[PDB]
């Protein structure tokens, strides 16, 4: 199941001698934080355009039932 | 409060009135303007409607207030 | 275009628009003597039975005493013809037409709509249906209405054929509640409101012990996910790679 | 990858492209297909 | 060793038990999981609801209230199904949006892209004649827009039209085979999806590096199933919410009135998860160009594997571009919904334009000029 | 540091067939608790509103 | 084309070098390579450029890819001690690549064909 | 070779083209294919029916006869649909035959054995639940002495009864569910079809000799495709002589009568195909012990790999046997269409007696005296 040639030496704890959620509580600050620095460029890309285009065509939709009036 | 037997929600409407002063004159303008048609075709109904959105929404909350 | 569309209904203050809300009882049963006595001389509700209204709006005998009070025909006997009887409870609410052409002849060529889904079949139901009811006002500016049909710019076009049918005192409530036309619109949308969603109450008690059950098994699965990866996010690997 | 990724390489030659002979014999799968349509439609004054 | 002795038990371990995966796997590789529980409660939910359903014209919506009112648990059922119809498509169309930022469609995986543009074609087609049973206005008057759309076929046209119908407009013989072929398509979907699986199972699948992950595999059914429940109990949340508190949020109000042929609402739209092939085909005043642009968006997604180069986070300017993209396919999503204007229909033709853009020019040629900025 | 007792974990845990009934009890009460709260908070927010209210009210 | 081809490649150089800084500063934190980056299952022009190599250099790479899906599974980065070690551009495949390639270009133009197909499995 | 670098073509290749098959097999391997050929008939027809019938009482009947008059080319639907279910159980049941003859359940073809018996149970729940659509006289009348033999469990009786009906007696509700339950069964088939040729597979077919065969196996989609297509086309005459000539030999005249409940035909009697278990089940004069009795026949079908000792030729007291086991199931055939009489009760009680004597005595011991005679 094909062979891969490798040196390393692996050590592995019980997972009954460890901690199972009290590091989440530790950890949750910075990983938010860590999270909105890498996808930060392109979530703010896609809410400038997408709102943007949004909201020039809503502006023009509305100047166009503005116009129709007498 | 008072329940009526007459009809709370004529006066209500009436007292938000002043608060829409401005969209009354937006469409009292249009009323004026298309006094001279002939054609049939020109109607304020998009004035009417902000006139009466505005008051709907002031009037809104203070009718069931007085209502059970 | 705006006149087309009509003009939209405020947001009114329902007192069970919230998930943690009930309907007022009160005013289903209030609601439903506005129907009646008002709404039943043109408007069907075909799918609502007697039976359904047990438990929520009378008891079994105030509801039995009420079908009673109804001409159902039924049919056929041992000779073949088709005669009446007294309504029961699992008879449906009475039509006041035989058919949509004679409903239709009777209202200028417009037919009366079913209300059993009427609130669930308009968009901003109960908003809409209690400002159309109490919204009758004087048309704009050059809009002028033919015979037969009355302003109301709720309704999309602006001129409807349903006429001003609630006035001041026009049903007398039984728990002394002074009836206005605006408390008659408001009881008659509740109980509209109630017409298209019937189960609303037990959906959302039933949806409160999910979310919570949801929630608290959550938690559980995460703590049971990050036992089981605990031995390989700790792991320790040492090579001889420095690059 | 084997699309674009192969004529990007440069390894679409016309020495390994087919032959004019290859892609008329190929080609004239489509004469075949014509006359299937037209055998399962019928749709003709043809037969005269 | 007792594995050994049967088939079923054999091929069972060795695909769910005993399967090697990437250990570095984040929460983005749960949507197969989840878009295969949605075919499930589909299928069960739609099994249930057809004891009760009648595919005729007279008594299709009277069974539809009656399933809803008196049936012990229909209520349930239907705005489960009716609710599961979207969150199915949810989970898909993040499914595909996964594959198309990571470029998981690339060699030697093909096969599993290709057979997944069949999928979501057939579901597609199920949902879209799924919805006609209700009969009400919306059901009635979509069926009558869309299929009215092979009169853009030249000579053969009506005649295909009235072929679908069974008539000469939609009526009780169409709601019959559309009942017909509504039970039999999640079948070929079920299959279609054991297919894609196994196709998958012979190579396994991408991790978010992007890397060869050969040196680094863990059992699936030990540390996956796990990580599936987590996704599958968020799904369940919202289903729950969407079922109990909020059941015609994603309908229209229109579809609870019965269909009438000889009176049209004033704004005919599809459910939310085809407004972006609708604002495509609205957006183009001819029928076949429409027709054929939205022909050209599928062959666009069938030939991805061998068109597309870029992938994940360490090839940025297309990891950029693909952002660009998600607004544009939210952007029509939005237009869909909105009535023909002069202004939506230039967005809308401006918007289909840089779909086919990003498709055809930006993947190719962007995603061989940074081959060429890091391995050149 | 927290640690399940041995006597409880040889009485309630050791065998599957021990387990399992144990685990039905405890799912019936649970279930019987969170019904409980449910139907409290729901009947306490909506007092007066109800259709019981009005006919224990009528008597 | 030519007047203008003679200086399109500086600024090609330049844009190059920009987005090898910011590809190998992502690189770095996993002890990665740009080298690394290339899947023997997604060419096979890499798959037979990587058994041309010598058995040191492919426990290396193997090393290194385990390093960095360990690191990705942890969701951490390189410390700062080996983080300011890391060499993104020390390339160990280019030159063996460079070589299949040119063979499979020049096959090509004599209507020949590979002497290798995809990897292929069960 | 072009099929293994697609693995689908790797499959297909493996498993239909170059599959070695033993050379002396004769016409009596062919049960199997005409069996997978029937089952995708009878969808296929079924698929097509259902897009012009309607599961509704007081509509059923009349969808039927506008279905038969009416659509084009619906009478060959209708009358292929109806007489392919007879052939669909007598090509099983000669397959079936044919393995008892053979004993072609034994070591290491257990599962095979199993899983065919599994067939049969759903094919015959599916026939059943679907002669029940066509609401005529016969169809309820059978639906009512059928599902009303639940009441023989002790306590839990009538609960599961009023369960199954949807009410309290075979109306509406019932009709409505046995559609949706008569659609989703074939599925089901063509899944455990799929699964039973996997499992014959792992081991390949026995021969008429009855030894082992390795030494001489040729390729089975050269030789035996068209060996198999002799044999379709056969049934195909037959079909075909079924569908234009005798229409309705088959049937029962009173299912042409809409249904009654308050009116009983003078005899109720099932398909001919049923008959079998209706004779054991009405030979017996208690209801527990005739359900009893119907268990025990399927349980002994289950456990004959384990207890079955004996094969074809080469055995020839238990190849004698097998003549009177088959002219006591067709006696039981025969019995199941009379009136019950204390001669045809006695009959009847004797054959079922006669049946289990050779399925749980005969088989295993007469088999051990045969092995003892021949390698002892
Ligand atoms: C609230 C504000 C909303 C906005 C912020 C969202 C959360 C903030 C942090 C974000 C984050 O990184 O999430 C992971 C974050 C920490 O992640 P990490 O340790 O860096 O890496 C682990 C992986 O990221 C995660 O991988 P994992 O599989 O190892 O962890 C699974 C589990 C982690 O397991 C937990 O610890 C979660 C526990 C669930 C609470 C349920 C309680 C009810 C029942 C209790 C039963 C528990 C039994 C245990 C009892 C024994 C205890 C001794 O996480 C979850 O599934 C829970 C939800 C996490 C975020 C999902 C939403 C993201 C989009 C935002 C939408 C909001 C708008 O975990 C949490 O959010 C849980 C802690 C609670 C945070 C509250 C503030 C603390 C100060
Ligand atoms: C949703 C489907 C995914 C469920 C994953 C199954 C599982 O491991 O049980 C978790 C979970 C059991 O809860 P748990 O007490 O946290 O897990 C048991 C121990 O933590 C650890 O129990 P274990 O390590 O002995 O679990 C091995 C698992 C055998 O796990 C496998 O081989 C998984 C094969 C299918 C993977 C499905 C992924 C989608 O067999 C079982 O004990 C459960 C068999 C039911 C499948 O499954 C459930 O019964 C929850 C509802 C799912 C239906
Ligand atoms: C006349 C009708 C009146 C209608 C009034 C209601 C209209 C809609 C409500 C108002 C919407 C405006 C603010 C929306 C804020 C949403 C949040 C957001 O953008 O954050 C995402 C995003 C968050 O990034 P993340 O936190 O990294 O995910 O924020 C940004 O990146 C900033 C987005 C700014 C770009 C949009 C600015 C507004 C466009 C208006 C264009 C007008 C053109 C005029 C041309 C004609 C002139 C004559
Ligand atoms: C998107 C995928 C999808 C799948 C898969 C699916 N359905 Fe549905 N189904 C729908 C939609 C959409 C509707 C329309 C729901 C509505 O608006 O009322 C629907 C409605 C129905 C209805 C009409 C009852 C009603 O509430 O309107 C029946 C009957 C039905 N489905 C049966 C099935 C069956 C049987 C299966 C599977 C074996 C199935 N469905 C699978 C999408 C799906
Ligand atoms: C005089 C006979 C009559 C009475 C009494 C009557 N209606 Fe109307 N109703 C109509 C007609 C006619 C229409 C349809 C008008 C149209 O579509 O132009 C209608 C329409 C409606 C509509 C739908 C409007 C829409 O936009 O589709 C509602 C809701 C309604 N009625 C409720 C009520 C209620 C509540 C009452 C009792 C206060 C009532 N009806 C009493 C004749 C009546
Ligand atoms: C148009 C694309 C597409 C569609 C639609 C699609 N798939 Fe996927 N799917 C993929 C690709 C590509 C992969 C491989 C991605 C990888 O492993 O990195 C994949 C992987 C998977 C996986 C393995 C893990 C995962 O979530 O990536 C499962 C399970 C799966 N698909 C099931 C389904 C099911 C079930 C459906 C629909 C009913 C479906 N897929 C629809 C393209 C698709
Ligand atoms: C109760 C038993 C039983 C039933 C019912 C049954 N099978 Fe068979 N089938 C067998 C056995 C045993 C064999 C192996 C015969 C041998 O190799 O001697 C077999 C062999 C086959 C074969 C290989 C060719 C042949 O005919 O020997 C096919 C194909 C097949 N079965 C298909 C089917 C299909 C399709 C169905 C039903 C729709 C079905 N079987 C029903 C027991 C059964
Ligand atoms: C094992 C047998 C069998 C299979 C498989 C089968 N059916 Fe039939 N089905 C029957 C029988 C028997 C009838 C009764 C026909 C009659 O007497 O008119 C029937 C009746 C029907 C009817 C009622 C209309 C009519 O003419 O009776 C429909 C619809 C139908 N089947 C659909 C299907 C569908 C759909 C499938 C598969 C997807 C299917 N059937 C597969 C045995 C079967
Ligand atoms: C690493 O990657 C992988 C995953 O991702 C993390 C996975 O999740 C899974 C597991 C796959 C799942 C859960 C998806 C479900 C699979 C399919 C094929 C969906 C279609 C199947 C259906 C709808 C079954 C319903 C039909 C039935 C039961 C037949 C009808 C019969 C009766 C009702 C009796 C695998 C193997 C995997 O390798
Ligand atoms: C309220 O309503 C409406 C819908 O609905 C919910 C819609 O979706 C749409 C628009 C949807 C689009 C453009 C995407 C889906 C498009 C198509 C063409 C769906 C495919 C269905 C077809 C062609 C019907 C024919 C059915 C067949 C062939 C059965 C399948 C069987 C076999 C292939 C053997 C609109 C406008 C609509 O207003
Ligand atoms: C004249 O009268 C008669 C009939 O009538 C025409 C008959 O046919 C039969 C033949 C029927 C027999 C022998 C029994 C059939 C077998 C079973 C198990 C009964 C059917 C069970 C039902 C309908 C329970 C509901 C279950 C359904 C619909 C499907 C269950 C779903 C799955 C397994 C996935 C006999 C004897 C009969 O004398
Ligand atoms: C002892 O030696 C053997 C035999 O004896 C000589 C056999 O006979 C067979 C099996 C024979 C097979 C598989 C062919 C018979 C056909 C079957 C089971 C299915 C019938 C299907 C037909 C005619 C066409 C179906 C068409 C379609 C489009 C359905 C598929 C659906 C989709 C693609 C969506 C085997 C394995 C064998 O070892």
């Amino acid at each position: 199941r094909q062979n891969i040639p490798l040196r390393e030496i692996l050590y592995q704890l019980s997972p009954y001698q460890q901690d199972v959620i009290r590091q989440t509580f530790t950890n949750a600050p910075k990983t938010f934080l860590r999270f909105f620095k890498e996808k930060g460029v392109g979530l703010a890309t896609f809410g400038v355009l997408f709102f943007g285009i949004k909201g020039y065509t809503e502006h023009e939709m509305h100047q166009e039932r503005l116009a129709e009036r007498y | 409060v008072e329940y009526t037997e007459d009809d709370p929600k004529p006066q209500i409407e009436e007292d938000c009135k002043p608060h829409c002063v401005k969209e009354w004159a937006a469409y009292k303008a249009c009323a004026e303007r298309i006094k001279d048609d002939t054609t049939g075709q020109a109607h304020c109904s998009g004035q009417y409607f902000d006139f009466w959105k505005c008051v709907d929404h002031c009037a809104a909350p203070k009718i069931f207030a007085h209502l059970k | 275009n705006e006149a087309a569309d009509g003009l939209h209904a405020p947001h009114y203050p329902w007192g069970h628009e919230g998930v943690l809300d009930s309907y007022d009882h009160a005013a289903i049963r209030r609601g439903h003597k506005v129907y009646q006595q008002v709404c039943a001389a043109c408007h069907s509700m075909q799918y609502l039975h007697w039976r359904q209204l047990v438990g929520v709006c009378y008891t079994e005998e105030e509801a039995k005493a009420l079908a009673a009070e109804t001409e159902v025909e039924d049919g056929p006997n041992d000779e073949g013809e088709m005669f009446t009887r007294e309504g029961r409870l699992f008879d449906a609410f009475p039509s006041p037409y035989a058919n949509e052409q004679a409903a239709r002849y009777a209202n200028g060529g417009a037919y009366p709509p079913d209300l059993t889904l009427i609130s669930g079949g308009r968009h901003n139901g109960p908003n809409y249906i209690f400002s159309l009811l109490t919204g009758y006002r004087d048309p704009p500016a050059g809009i002028s209405i033919r015979e037969g049909l009355y302003y109301n710019p709720y309704f999309p076009g602006g001129a409807i054929a349903m006429p001003k049918m609630l006035v001041d005192g026009g049903v007398e409530y039984e728990d002394g509640t002074p009836a206005s036309a605006s408390q008659q619109a408001k009881d008659i949308t509740t109980f509209l409101a109630w017409a298209s969603y019937p189960y609303q109450d037990e959906m959302r008690v039933m949806g409160i012990k999910a979310c919570l059950m949801i929630s608290i098994l959550i938690g559980f699965a995460a703590y049971s996910k990050r036992l089981r990866w605990a031995p390989i996010k700790s792991q320790r690997i040492v090579m001889d790679v420095v690059n | 990858p084997i699309g674009v990724w192969s004529v990007f390489q440069g390894y679409v030659t016309p020495a390994r492209l087919p032959s004019i002979q290859t892609l008329t014999r190929v080609g004239a799968w489509g004469g075949v297909v014509v006359v299937g349509g037209l055998y399962m439609v019928q749709p003709w004054d043809w037969l005269a | 060793r007792m594995h050994n002795k049967i088939q079923l038990l054999s091929v069972l371990n060795t695909h769910l038990v005993a399967y090697p995966t990437p250990m570095n796997l984040n929460y983005s590789w749960n949507g197969g999981s989840l878009a295969g529980m949605m075919l499930a409660s589909q299928m069960l939910t739609g099994i249930l609801l057809a004891m009760h359903y009648v595919g005729h014209v007279d008594y299709a919506f009277a069974s539809v209230q009656h399933l809803m009112t008196d049936v012990p648990s229909g209520m349930i059922l239907r705005y489960a199904h009716a609710n599961g119809a979207s969150l199915f498509f949810i989970v898909v169309y993040l499914h595909v949006l996964r594959g198309m930022y990571y470029g998981s469609g690339a060699q030697p995986r093909e096969i599993v892209w290709i057979s997944g543009v069949v999928i979501l074609l057939v579901m597609i087609i199920t949902a879209f004649i799924g919805y006609v049973l209700p009969w009400g206005q919306m059901s009635f008057w979509g069926a009558t827009v869309i299929t009215s759309l092979a009169t853009a076929i030249p000579v053969v046209g009506k005649h295909i039209m009235y072929w679908l119908w069974g008539g000469f407009s939609v009526d009780n013989p169409t709601l019959n085979r559309f009942y017909s072929f509504h039970y039999t398509l999640p079948f070929i979907l079920a299959g279609l999806s054991v297919f894609h699986i196994a196709a998958l199972h012979q190579y396994g699948s991408t991790n978010p590096l992007g890397v060869n992950s050969q040196s680094s595999l863990i059992s699936f059914g030990s540390y996956f199933g796990a990580k599936d429940l987590v996704g599958a109990l968020f799904l369940a949340l919202v289903f729950s919410i969407l079922v109990f508190f909020y059941p015609d949020l994603l309908g229209h109000p229109d579809n609870l009135i019965p269909a009438n042929p000889y009176s049209t609402p004033q704004h005919i739209v599809p459910e939310w998860y085809f407004l972006w092939v609708y604002a495509i085909l609205r957006s183009i005043p001819n029928k076949a160009m429409g027709v054929l642009a939205i022909g050209l968006v599928f062959a666009s997604l069938f030939a991805m594997p061998f068109i597309g180069l870029g992938g994940g986070k360490f090839r940025i300017i297309t990891e950029w571009l693909y952002w660009t993209f998600l607004a544009d396919v939210l952007l029509l999503t939005w237009l869909g919904g909105n009535e023909i204007t002069p202004i939506t229909s230039f967005v809308g033709q401006c918007c289909t334009a840089y779909l086919f853009f990003y498709l055809l020019v930006c993947q190719p040629l962007v995603g061989y000029l940074e081959t060429q900025f890091a391995h050149g | 540091v927290m640690r399940l007792s041995e006597a409880l974990y040889q009485t309630f845990f050791k065998r599957s067939t021990v387990y399992i009934p144990m685990l039905l009890v405890g799912a019936y009460f649970s279930n019987e608790a969170i019904d409980y709260a449910v139907d409290k908070m729901w009947t306490t927010r909506n007092k007066g509103k109800l259709f019981s209210d009005i006919i224990a009210e009528r008597t | 084309t030519s007047l203008l081809k003679q200086v399109a490649l500086p600024v090609f150089n330049s844009l190059a070098t920009t987005y090898r800084s910011v590809v190998g500063a992502k690189l770095a934190k996993y002890g990665l390579r740009f080298d690394d980056l290339q899947d023997p299952l997604k060419d096979e022009d890499v798959a037979e450029a990587l058994r041309r190599l010598p058995p040191d250099v492919v426990v290396a790479r193997n090393c290194r890819l385990r390093r960095a899906l360990d690191l990705s599974c942890k969701h951490e980065a390189l410390p700062k001690d080996l983080l300011e070690k890391q060499t993104p551009e020390l390339s160990y495949l280019q030159d063996v690549l460079n070589e299949v390639r040119a063979e499979r270009r020049e096959r090509a133009q004599l209507g020949a064909p590979a002497p290798y197909t995809r990897i292929y499995y069960d």
